[PDB]
DNA sequence: TTTTTTTTTTTTTT
């Protein structure tokens, strides 16, 4: 393997020239030992393919072409350089990026050619094959005659080039025949995962279905990310396993199974605020009518529901959090729900919230096995241990689960989504497994009236369609009516018809920043209003309507605390409560 | 106005071109005619070689008064020393009568009784070697750059069928890379 | 001019900001935009708006099209790369740009970028499949006087 | 094998040496193809068994052992061709149809194994892309020899010989060379031959430039080679291997698509624009059939375009093309009519159910019994995407994805967050509701809403819905009751369509063609005084069925209910190939869901 | 907003060469846009009515401002603009005409450019009054030679010299002109290059 | 030289 060093020598130039990596490796070897003067850091660096055009082309198109004879030797080259730095006081990785490609394909199709070669590819996180961590080195002391000895086991999917079977035993007193003890806390074990990836859905040609496949996580890979998520994967596209021809069995056309090892492993859709950004978030943070702008810019195409549509920002602030001491929490995030007649664009409207959220989830009625529950993948999958995978409100964990039909769902559903709103967690008993995993969520849905037209005409009980518990956990209840207004039809044809002929983007950018900072707290001014306002509400609403519950004050807290993250004010102030109390009055008128 | 082709010939024309290129024919006839670019010919003696223009010797063949003589360069152990010349260079497109595939249609269509094995020969012969001299061409097609073509050795069928393509896309280059400046 | 497609050429906005204040906007109720304001424009009135002002009216921040990020991307496999979703109009534009503001090493890339492109689409000669979908239009006529100049010279090859 | 070597020069003969008065068309085909990266070559047997017998007297004995080798050949042919030496050059696939015979699938047993069959059937569901070796090597475990084996087609376990043994050899991944195989499932054809039983699939595999080329669910022509193996007495599993695959007409298609192009289509394509009877040309081109009904008869045609589908940002998009109800009394012909509707579609799905025929109508994911692990089965609906929706019996619709088709119809997708897959797939089927009204002509003298189940939600869910009425009455039917005997025997009706064929009409497996053209091209628009004009037409739509229910009548109309009539525009507007729409042009779309007003009215 | 209204008209104009360009090739042009370059025109007439406003404005009180110097230089470039726009579509719509005249007339005895291209009424008046007075001049071409030329005709190359056309549905016979050949429905002949390629541009010939 | 497997989905049913 001259040509192995060749492939080294010829990257070695690549060392230090240009040097512009070297900064990070550096910086690698100083935060590693700055850890080192505490009272962390992975070993791998990303490299832009982009440079290595400009020293080699002959070396650059093999690095995806033929990685196993090219990378692992500039494999060996980054270690070696390291190694070359200070100071005295491990096999490192690679990544890189694309700029791409061949080799840019996504998931939907891959071979003949596209395997055995260095590939971006990305998508859909699923179903997640849990961890287990995976035996790479084997070390031993003998004894009376001491020293240190040692074994390198290799699997199939360790590195790239194709080795005689390690596996599997322990050397177990190599001669002259002392004892061997394991060296634990010693041998290296990498963690090993394999994460298939199911192309997006909606990008699919035809009635064909999405098709997933399996991709090698080592080292720092795993625990990265969690099903569900858009994710590049880049790697090497491994052949793997014997033919069927290892063996008589089996006599078939079937065989080689195949998956990509390395690399990268990118989320798609954070995010990156600079300076410059931020600068405009927080100079229009100054307006005082920005709310209202904000609720605009939801709905491009649909007329007003400004209320609601405030609702939705109120809902995708989060409305903080408080957690007591040594006692259960107080939910802070917000859960409404839709309700009118057909084409209110109800179900259209969720799908704003699809985009611009950042998660969570949504999903028309059906739904189940209990949705976000687990429903105890069985058995096993795999080596005989009985596994769980990510439901659907589990994957909404901390984001917006959104249900067309939630009218439609099973009455058996329900409960556990009881176990979805108070509870505000997931308990698990079936085979099994009885872990209580948070389930702490922002949920919104639609529901039809139940009979007809009538929604507007029937009292609201009866036009519940999801009695009763289901009620209280509600932050509102939005009535829309489908009623007829031919001086508002004018205005709900024009620009309804320059529709097939104040940012949003920047919206989810604002948004996101107003969660982390900062939580507003509390001020007792609006305290000295919303309290007033309560006890106005029970002497008040119950000679209109009905419910009232301390619940539906304790949304006046939530309310606010939303308005108050868009004000982005250091504390809660009595202007955002006046807007909680704007919003619950056309909640029930 | 033209429209088509319109700066390229139509091979419909240059067949016309080549048609006026002098040829051998052995004559069944022993006025005058006059013509203009004719001189020849008094009476014209029978079985015969003898040199005329070829579109006059397509019509009269296909009165049959006349043959055309194949002409020496196309025979089978002849295309076999070009074609060979053709593998051992690479680079360089060997010797042709230039009109030649052209001539191959418009003989084979009428005068093919004249010939000896022809059939089932040569038109593979040609085929071929029109093939490795395609694929010479084609592979020659990467050195493509602004400004300078040889093309060497290369036939007027061959070259006008593939002119708009090499032109064309010349000037999209000569054009931006002298604009740089 | 009197090609379709050199009118069509200019009907791409480039990314300028202003060097002055503009009094009279050109668009609605400015009436003048504070200078460095960022706005994009058509070629065709912007050509010349770096051309007077010596300051010009214009700044002229480089197009999304000329990126590194592309200008690489292509570098990468020439052939894959679809030019159509790009502009369409590049060799049609790039050419303008690369004339405009004058630039050197961009050119020696993008020739060889039309290059390949042409190694490939002389391929096509012979009597699609994908590849026909992502071409250049100036890229998709070339296929047409090239393509027809064959699609006769067969059927003249026979009968 | 050096008389195999013979047979290899061959047909190097054969390609070199064969002509159709001039070229030899598989050589110009060749290099033709070397430039598509092809590598392959459709070869006529006919010209095969014109140019020797011989060859194919041996090859039709046992194929098996020589098809392969025809392609060692041709592969090296393409090293006499592609260029000169003195890479790497690909294993050649090689892909042979045939006028041939046809033959019947419920007959095929024994006999006629290993060898060639023509035959039909049609698929059901596509296996994923399995990739197998094309090129290994190996080093031994222990004498480190480095062996070659080279895996040709058409098991056969690693050679053994430099313990060393038994067998110490494991593959070298990193340098081998593959291709892909299909797995094909695919049943007999509806017609034949099922006598009294069920319709049988037998399996087949595609490889190479084969995979991929047939979509689920479309008729197809396979010819390949009946063969058998184990596949955990001696009982082993029959299949037939593929060479080479053909589609039934098309079906081309898929995808983006084809034309190709065929220049005289996009002319009798903008003549038929030029027709001003194309629009009802094409009405009589629905119903060789049904004479008559000729209201609903116009409203088949506008869905099949499809209609306006826009996508503007943020991520809103509004379907098409809508939906349309054909709910009437039994002699509506309106099961005749779909079973029209269906086979007019380039690519759909019929369903009476329930859903069909043993169709969950939405995809219902289901384990693998087998290596656990759920995986999505395939749906009616999702199969039918990009295509017509066709229901029978939508009184006895399932009712948990009733609102799956409440729903699909409208966002055009189907969100599944059931098990492990969040997966939102995508129907963009565009729906046709012929399900029969409660109790017929009985639910006229009373409230005609709530016919569909508990609410009249679904028919703002649907779009063009239309109440067919047929009175017993005069004349009407003397002229198609005369209509009738001509219909059956002998074709009396359906021979004075031939006529018309030449006058005026259709072919209408050309309607395919057409619908399958004028879909791909770009999304037609109105100008916007036509929809102004929607807005007082419907503006007194709404303030007259506010006043009609001026009565306290119970009812419909919606925003949706406006927006629908849109779509119909921009459809009937995609039958001009316009990309705008004239005043009356969008008109005649009024007046045709203006008796769904007036369904509204009754 | 501005000089973008013309843009419509040469995307249009792209099209249309399209409609030529392969094409199969029956001509007949769409139609010229009365309404909408009219639109154009009333915004070219309202930026030199702007222009000429500002040339008194300039006058007053903008006192030579250095931005009152744009807009000439900035409203005048729209004007060329949508002269672009409006030039080159027309000059598209004139050459594809042009090419409409020279392929035929058409050819013996035209004798008539009457009923030849078919879009008579909808081919704008201003460029029928226009392309018919362009054959006018395109006669004196048959008037300058002597030849004779039958520039009109004979655009391909002879051969040779005989062929057989046959007649559909064609009657005939209007050969009074070198003899008479009698044309019939179904009637096929053998015949010198020359007399052919009147009557197969005229449509009556057909096979070669 | 062999190893080892019961929930979840849907269904038809009193
Ligand atoms: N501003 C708007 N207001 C209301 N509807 C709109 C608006 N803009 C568009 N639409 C359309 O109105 C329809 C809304 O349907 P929608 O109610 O959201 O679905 P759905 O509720 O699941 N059907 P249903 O379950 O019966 O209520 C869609 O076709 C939208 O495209
Ligand atoms: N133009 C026509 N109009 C009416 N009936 C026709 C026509 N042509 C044929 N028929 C005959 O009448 C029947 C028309 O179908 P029809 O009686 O309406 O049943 P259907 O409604 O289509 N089936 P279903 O959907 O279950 O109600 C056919 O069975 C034909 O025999």
């Amino acid at each position: 393997d001259a040509v192995f060093g060749d492939r080294v020598r010829r990257f070695q130039e690549f060392l230090d020239t240009f040097t512009s990596y070297r900064d990070s490796v550096r910086s690698i070897q100083v935060y590693n030992s700055n850890n080192a003067a505490n009272y962390i850091l992975p070993h791998r660096i990303i490299i832009s393919l982009d440079d290595l055009r400009e020293f080699d082309r002959s070396f650059w198109s093999g690095i995806l072409v033929e990685p196993a004879y090219f990378i692992p030797p500039a494999e060996k080259a980054l270690t070696d350089l390291a190694d070359s730095m200070d100071d005295v006081p491990h096999p490192w990785k690679l990544s890189f990026k694309g700029s791409f490609g061949a080799h840019a394909l996504s998931p939907r199709t891959l071979t003949a050619q596209h395997l055995n070669k260095l590939v971006s590819v990305e998508g859909i996180v699923t179903k997640t094959s849990l961890v287990r961590p995976k035996l790479i080195r084997s070390v031993h002391y003998a004894a009376k005659t001491g020293r240190f000895h040692y074994r390198d086991y290799t699997d199939a999917t360790t590195t790239l080039t194709t080795r005689i079977p390690t596996p599997a035993i322990y050397p177990t007193e190599d001669t002259e025949g002392n004892k061997l003890t394991t060296e634990y806390g010693y041998s290296t074990f990498i963690d090993h995962q394999r994460i298939t990836v199911q192309e997006m859905p909606e990008m699919a040609p035809a009635g064909q279905l999405p098709r997933s496949i399996d991709v090698i996580l080592d080292d720092d890979l795993v625990d990265k990310t969690k099903p569900g998520d858009r994710v590049n994967v880049v790697g090497v596209f491994k052949s793997l396993g014997a033919g069927g021809m290892n063996q008589s069995n089996s006599n078939t056309l079937i065989g080689f199974k195949t998956l990509i090892l390395g690399n990268t492993v990118y989320p798609l859709h954070r995010q990156m605020l600079t300076d410059f950004d931020i600068r405009n978030i927080n100079k229009l943070s100054k307006k005082k009518d920005i709310f209202d702008i904000l609720s605009q810019s939801l709905a491009p195409s649909i007329y007003g529901h400004d209320h609601i549509k405030k609702a939705i920002l109120l809902m995708l602030m989060g409305g903080v959090e408080k957690n007591l001491e040594n006692g259960s929490h107080l939910r802070g995030d917000i859960n409404i729900l839709m309700v009118g007649d057909p084409s209110t664009a109800k179900s259209q409207l969720l799908r704003f919230v699809l985009n611009t959220a950042s998660l969570a989830i949504a999903t028309t009625g059906r739904g189940s096995s209990g949705v976000g529950l687990t429903a105890a993948v069985t058995t096993d999958r795999e080596t005989g241990e009985r596994r769980l995978e990510a439901g659907a409100m589990v994957l909404a964990d901390r984001g917006v689960v959104c249900i067309d039909e939630f009218d439609k769902m099973t009455d058996v559903d329900r409960v556990a989504i009881h176990e979805v709103m108070e509870q505000q967690t997931v308990t698990i008993a079936k085979a099994g497994i009885h872990t209580t995993l948070n389930a702490r969520c922002s949920v919104i849905a639609a529901a039809n009236p139940v009979f007809g037209q009538y929604d507007v005409n029937r009292d609201p009980h009866q036009n519940i369609a999801l009695p009763d518990s289901l009620l209280s956990r509600f932050d509102l209840l939005f009535v829309v009516t489908d009623d007829i207004n031919e001086i508002r039809d004018r205005s709900i044809s024009e620009h309804v018809l320059r529709t097939h002929r104040v940012t949003i983007p920047f919206l989810r950018k604002y948004v996101q920043y107003a969660k982390e900072r900062v939580i507003p707290q509390l001020t007792q001014e609006a305290i000295n209003v919303i309290v007033k306002n309560y006890t106005d509400l029970r002497n008040d609403d119950n000679t209109k309507k009905s419910p009232i519950t301390a619940r539906t004050l304790e949304t006046l807290i939530r309310l606010a605390t939303a308005h108050a993250k868009v004000r982005l004010s250091k504390t809660v102030n009595k202007v955002d409560a006046k807007v909680a109390a704007n919003l619950l009055r056309f909640a029930l008128l | 106005l033209p429209a088509h082709l319109q700066q390229t010939f139509s091979p419909e024309e240059i067949q016309f071109i080549v048609e006026n290129e002098p040829i051998k024919i052995f004559p069944r006839i022993t006025w005058q005619l006059i013509t203009t670019d004719d001189k020849a010919l008094n009476n014209m003696v029978a079985m015969r070689s003898t040199e005329v223009v070829l579109w006059i010797a397509l019509l009269l063949k296909q009165q049959s008064k006349c043959s055309i003589v194949a002409p020496q360069w196309l025979t089978t152990k002849e295309l076999d020393r070009k074609i060979q010349y053709e593998k051992t260079h690479p680079d360089r497109f060997s010797e042709l009568p230039w009109n030649w595939l052209v001539l191959a249609r418009i003989l084979f269509n009428k005068a093919k009784d004249d010939f000896h094995d022809p059939i089932h020969e040569l038109r593979g012969k040609i085929q071929d070697l029109r093939e490795i001299r395609q694929i010479k061409v084609l592979k020659g097609l990467k050195y493509l750059n602004e400004s300078h073509l040889q093309l060497d050795n290369l036939s007027l069928l061959e070259i006008n069928e593939l002119r708009p393509f090499i032109t064309e896309i010349m000037d999209k280059l000569r054009e931006i890379h002298t604009a740089s400046l | 001019y009197y090609d379709i497609d050199d009118v069509l050429a200019d009907g791409t906005e480039f990314p300028c900001k202003f060097q002055y204040d503009i009094p009279g906007l050109g668009y609605n109720p400015g009436r003048p935009i504070t200078k460095n304001t960022k706005l994009s424009l058509p070629l065709w009135l912007a050509r010349i708006l770096a051309i007077v002002g010596p300051v010009p009216f214009v700044e002229l921040l480089p197009p999304d099209m000329f990126s590194t990020k592309v200008m690489n991307a292509i570098k990468t496999d020439p052939v894959a790369l679809d030019l159509h979703s790009i502009n369409s109009h590049f060799f049609s534009l790039a050419i303008k740009w690369i004339m405009l503001f004058s630039e050197k090493e961009l050119a020696n890339v993008v020739s060889e970028l039309l290059l390949q492109r042409a190694q490939e689409l002389n391929h096509h000669a012979s009597s699609t499949s994908t590849f026909l979908l992502k071409l250049e239009e100036m890229e998709k006529e070339i296929y047409k006087k090239s393509h027809e100049s064959y699609k006769d010279t067969k059927r003249w090859m026979f009968k | 094998d050096d008389d195999n070597t013979e047979i290899i020069k061959s047909f190097k003969n054969f390609i070199l040496e064969f002509r159709l008065d001039s070229q030899f068309i598989y050589r110009d085909q060749l290099r033709n193809n070397i430039l598509v990266k092809n590598y392959s070559l459709t070869v006529n047997m006919e010209h095969l068994i014109g140019y020797n017998e011989d060859i194919y007297k041996k090859l039709s004995d046992e194929p098996s052992d020589i098809i392969p080798l025809f392609e060692t050949a041709i592969t090296q042919v393409a090293k006499r061709i592609s260029i000169l030496s003195r890479n790497s050059l690909p294993t050649f696939q090689l892909i042979l149809n045939s006028n041939a015979n046809q033959i019947p699938l419920r007959d095929l047993d024994s006999e006629h194994v290993s060898k060639i069959v023509r035959l039909s059937g049609i698929i059901i569901s596509t296996s994923v892309l399995s990739s197998r070796a094309t090129y290994l090597s190996i080093m031994c475990r222990n004498c480190r020899h480095t062996t070659s084996i080279t895996i040709n087609n058409f098991t056969v376990s690693l050679p053994r010989s430099c313990n060393c043994g038994p067998d110490p050899y494991i593959i070298i991944h990193e340098s081998s060379k593959f291709i892909d195989q299909q797995f094909l499932k695919l049943q007999e054809i509806p017609e034949l031959v099922p006598v009294g039983e069920m319709p049988r699939n037998l399996t087949m595999t595609c490889d190479r430039y084969l995979t991929n080329k047939v979509i689920p669910g479309t008729r197809v022509t396979i010819v390949g080679i009946y063969s058998i193996y184990n596949s955990k007495v001696a009982i082993r599993t029959p299949y037939i291997k593929i060479l080479g695959i053909q589609s039934d007409v098309e079906t081309s298609s898929i995808w983006n698509s084809v034309t190709m192009f065929t220049e005289e289509e996009e002319e009798e394509f903008l003549q038929l624009s030029r027709n001003p009877k194309l629009y009802e040309i094409l009405t009589n081109s629905i119903a060789p059939s049904i004479f008559g009904n000729e209201d609903i008869k116009k409203a088949i045609v506008c869905l099949l375009m499809g209609g306006s589908k826009k996508i503007l940002p943020d991520g809103m998009r509004l379907r098409g093309d809508i939906n349309v109800l054909l709910l009437g009394d039994p002699g509506t012909a309106k099961s005749q009519l779909l079973k029209f509707v269906e086979k007019v579609s380039p690519i759909a799905v019929y369903t009476s159910g329930k859903g069909s025929s043993a169709a969950g109508l939405t995809a219902s994911v289901q384990r693998d019994p087998m290596t656990r692990e759920f995986y999505l089965e395939g749906g009616a609906m999702v199969l039918a995407d990009g295509g017509v929706v066709c229901i029978d019996e939508f009184d006895k619709m399932r009712d948990e994805d009733r609102v799956a088709i409440h729903e699909a119809m409208e966002q055009q997708t189907i969100s599944i967050a059931k098990a492990g897959i969040t997966t939102v797939l995508n129907s963009r089927t565009s729906v046709l509701a012929a399900a029969n009204p409660i109790y017929g002509r009985y639910d006229d003298l009373k409230s005609p809403g709530d016919n569909i189940d508990f609410q009249t939600t679904i028919l703002s869910r649907f779009d063009m819905i239309f109440i067919v009425k047929d009175d017993h009455n005069e004349e009407r039917d003397i002229s198609i009751a005369n209509h009738v005997i001509n219909i059956h025997t002998g074709n009396a009706n359906a021979m004075q369509n031939q006529q018309e064929e030449n006058g005026s009409e259709i072919s209408i497996e050309k309607m395919k063609r057409y619908i399958t053209y004028c879909r791909l091209k770009c999304a037609p628009r109105l100008s916007p005084q036509a929809a102004e004009k929607l807005s007082s037409n419907f503006v007194t739509i709404r303030k007259q069925l506010l006043i009609n229910e001026l009565e306290s009548t119970e009812r419909p109309i919606t925003i949706r209910q406006l927006e629908a009539i849109i779509r119909i525009t921009e459809s009937l507007a995609k039958l001009e190939l316009s990309p705008i729409a004239q005043e009356r042009h969008v008109d005649e779309a009024i007046r045709l869901f203006q008796a769904s007003t007036m369904d509204a009215a009754s | 907003m501005y000089g973008d209204l013309g843009n419509k008209l040469v995307l249009e104009a792209k099209r249309t060469k399209q409609l030529y360009a392969r094409s199969n090739q029956d001509v007949n042009l769409p139609m010229y846009h009365e309404d909408i370059i009219r639109n154009i025109l009333k915004e070219v007439s309202n930026l030199r009515k702007n222009t000429e406003y500002l040339k008194e404005q300039q006058q007053l009180g903008m006192l030579d401002d250095k931005v009152a110097k744009c807009q000439y230089f900035v409203t005048l470039l729209c004007m060329e603009r949508n002269k672009r726009c409006l030039l080159a579509y027309q000059r598209l719509r004139t050459d594809i005409l042009d090419s409409m005249a020279w392929n035929n007339n058409g050819l013996d005895l035209m004798s008539s450019i009457t009923f030849s291209q078919q879009d008579t009424n909808n081919l704008s008046h201003q460029e029928q009054e226009y392309l018919k007075e362009y054959c006018d001049l395109i006669t004196d071409l048959k008037s300058g030679d002597l030849v004779d030329i039958d520039l009109s005709g004979s655009l391909v190359p002879p051969s040779d010299v005989f062929i057989d056309v046959r007649v559909l549905k064609d009657a005939g016979e209007i050969q009074t002109e070198y003899g008479v050949f009698n044309l019939i429905k179904d009637s096929q002949f053998f015949v010198r290059q020359s007399d052919v390629e009147r009557l197969i541009q005229q449509g009556y010939l057909q096979k070669i």
